[PDB]
């Protein structure tokens, strides 16, 4: 949370978190949701919408990130850790911000 | 002794087997018995 | 978690990974709770158990949309009249036809 | 008044709101 | 009565598919 | 055409006006 | 058919005062 | 009354083709 708050969510338009809470491979996705849903992270950009979708379809968890430039970032947490997804999410922010400005 | 899991949203409608036994019993009984049953049910629910 | 393993709520174990909170009331107030939770778009509803029946997020949504129990109790009572009126309506065509013919006779006069 | 009729009285009232809806839907379709 | 009681046995004995055929005659043919 | 409703249909035609009125009274009043 | 033709003639032949008795049976005796 | 008794018996015994004549008169000839 602290590391992600420093970078901010300026180039991020919408963050969608999809996971099935009754499955055994959604712990990493839920941990990612907790970091993003933090007050410090959300306070960086009030125009960025964080949406948590809870489904019972048995599908693997997925995280969809939409930037202002229109590019989409999709990280599938079925076999990824929370730290890895955060680092990939942070790297895209540091790159999409430079392209826009 | 353990509650069943929540059925999937995309799964077709499923009914517990306990209710299935009750459904067949209602059809067996005559309307006259059910009509007397209905009279008692209406007052009991009030 | 040790409580749930030995109790009847064994299927709620996956729902308690990470930070979790319990919203419990003595009576089902799903419709009140959901609209308050909808004010926070990023707060997930993982599900739970209502009246010893484990439900998902959509189960709570369907439960809220379901009408009140006293109305549902009267639906069975209301359906009894439909069964009785079904056979009666089969022979009700003739009285309706006869009444219309008599009314038209006066109009033509 | 019959013991069999009295048994169904207890079962119907005991069912929960979610459980009653499942029974109500099946009975109407079976009759039709 | 010896008439209404026999009526109940008919509806219960008829299969689900055959109920529609009975209803159609009583709803469309008789109207 | 089940072998039960056929008997009921024929009986109604053979019934007289007085017997029909009593039969209709049970459905309208006794069952309601 | 002859059966329907007889019904039409009877209604027109009845006087207005005697019409009310026939209509009463349909609305009250049968309902 | 005897008049009503005669009418009820006739309608049930009429064939499908004969009923259409009665229906046409009420919906078209009388309207």
């Amino acid at each position: 949370a602290a590391a992600l708050a420093r970078l901010g969510l300026r180039p991020v338009k919408q963050v969608r978190v999809q996971f099935c809470p009754f499955e055994k491979n959604v712990e990493s996705t839920r941990t990612f949701l907790q970091t993003v849903s933090s007050e410090k992270v959300r306070s960086t950009n009030l125009n960025c919408s964080v949406i948590a979708d809870v489904r019972h379809d048995g599908s693997e968890p997925c995280v969809d990130v939409l930037f202002g430039d229109g590019h989409r970032l999709i990280m599938r947490g079925a076999h990824l850790t929370a730290l890895e997804m955060l680092t990939a999410f942070a790297s895209h922010i540091r790159a999409r911000d430079a392209a826009g400005s | 002794e353990a509650l069943a899991g929540a059925p999937l949203d995309n799964a077709p409608k499923e009914y517990p087997p306990k209710i299935q036994q009750l459904v067949q019993d209602i059809a067996s009984l005559t309307l006259l018995e059910i009509s007397d049953l209905n009279e008692l049910l209406k007052k009991t629910l009030k | 978690k040790p409580f749930l393993e030995d109790s009847k709520y064994q299927n709620l174990l996956p729902l308690f990974v990470g930070h979790n909170m319990l919203l419990v009331s003595e009576e089902p107030k799903v419709k009140e709770m959901v609209r308050i939770l909808r004010t926070v778009p990023f707060l997930p509803l993982l599900g739970g158990c209502i009246d010893d029946t484990i439900l998902s997020r959509q189960g709570f949504i369907n439960y809220s949309k379901l009408p009140s129990l006293p109305l549902v109790q009267g639906e069975l009572v209301g359906g009894l009249t439909c069964l009785t009126a079904q056979t009666h309506s089969l022979l009700q065509h003739q009285p309706l036809q006869l009444t219309t013919l008599l009314d038209q006779y006066i109009r033509e006069q």
